[PDB]
């Protein structure tokens, strides 16, 4: 549902 | 929000969404007070009946949003936690009386058009705002309906409600740290916070200097718009010595 | 803290939002 977020927040 | 509109670009530049990494998914709004200090519900981070108990390595937040799903490229900004702070004496055995919670930034987030604080109320501006009638305005990303969910944020400008009004709705117990709001049955309008909704701000334009304080956080109700239920909200400012203790020591 | 309130698409460049009147008018 949501658009993945940048991998450097995770 | 139910029985709201889409905002309008920098409208709520204070508005934060609390977003669970894992899966990822929207847990609750929020709202900026400083460039590394959100202020939200404490049910949103901490309630043991629904095995809720998130650490700050769970959580991000998301400041300067719009769309509701979407990845605002250039315009947003992510926002890891360096630490949780729950109120106290905030009680989730009961009625989720003290619901407030204050979230440390680990690094300060930029301010801009989109990314703005909110002024938090002194004892006069509340006096003289938080009265029967006077009307705030309440923003989130939560459900359209009670029983679906919107592209962009949502916004609702609902009343304050005479005390007595927002005890005889409800079998639940409320305390001077709650305030509640929305329109009654004869009013003809309707509106209200919904799921999704918990932790974002109810706020106030003073017409006395022209800025938006934050009164109130989207708390609990029963159902969503319900003709003869009313939303209820945490007294920003009868917490406020709480807040700006743990400003002050942290 | 000094800023707090005032957005900047809004009150800094002195344009109203659609509905605060609303508000405003319930301030009696
Ligand atoms: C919530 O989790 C933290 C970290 O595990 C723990 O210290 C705290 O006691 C928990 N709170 C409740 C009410 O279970
Ligand atoms: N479900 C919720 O979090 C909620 C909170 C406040 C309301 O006024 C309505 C619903
Ligand atoms: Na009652
Ligand atoms: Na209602």
């Amino acid at each position: 549902d949501f658009e993945e977020i940048p991998e450097e927040y995770l | 929000i139910v029985e709201g509109s889409d905002a309008e670009i920098g409208m709520s530049p204070w508005q934060v969404m609390l977003f669970r990494k894992s899966p990822q998914e929207l847990l609750c709004g929020a709202s900026l007070i400083s460039d590394r200090w959100v202020l939200t519900a404490a049910h949103c981070l901490l309630y043991p009946p629904w095995d809720k108990n998130f650490t700050e390595n769970d959580l991000l937040v998301r400041i300067g949003k719009h769309s509701r799903t979407r990845y605002e490229r250039n315009i947003e900004k992510i926002s890891m936690l360096e630490k949780i702070y729950i109120h106290p004496r905030y009680n989730w055995r009961e009625n989720l009386d003290r619901d407030i919670a204050l979230m440390k930034l680990k690094k300060p987030v930029a301010f801009s058009d989109y990314i703005h604080p909110v002024c938090l109320p002194d004892r006069e501006t509340a006096a003289s705002l938080l009265q029967a009638g006077y009307k705030g305005r309440v923003t989130g990303w939560g459900n359209l309906k009670e029983t679906g969910q919107p592209s962009v944020l949502q916004v609702v400008n609902l009343p304050i409600v005479e005390r007595p009004v927002c005890k005889d709705s409800t079998r639940i117990r409320i305390t001077d740290n709650m305030f509640c709001a929305g329109y009654k049955p004869d009013e003809g309008k309707r509106g209200d916070a919904c799921e999704g909704d918990s932790g974002g701000p109810f706020v106030m334009k003073s017409p006395f200097n022209n800025r938006w304080y934050q009164m109130g956080i989207v708390s609990w109700g029963e159902g969503c718009d319900r003709d003869g239920k009313y939303g209820f909200y945490t007294h920003v400012f009868r917490l406020k010595k709480w807040i700006q203790k743990v400003i002050d020591q942290f | 803290e000094a800023d707090c309130g005032l957005r900047p698409l809004f009150e800094k460049k002195s344009l109203e939002d659609k509905t605060e009147r609303e508000l405003l008018e319930s301030y009696i």
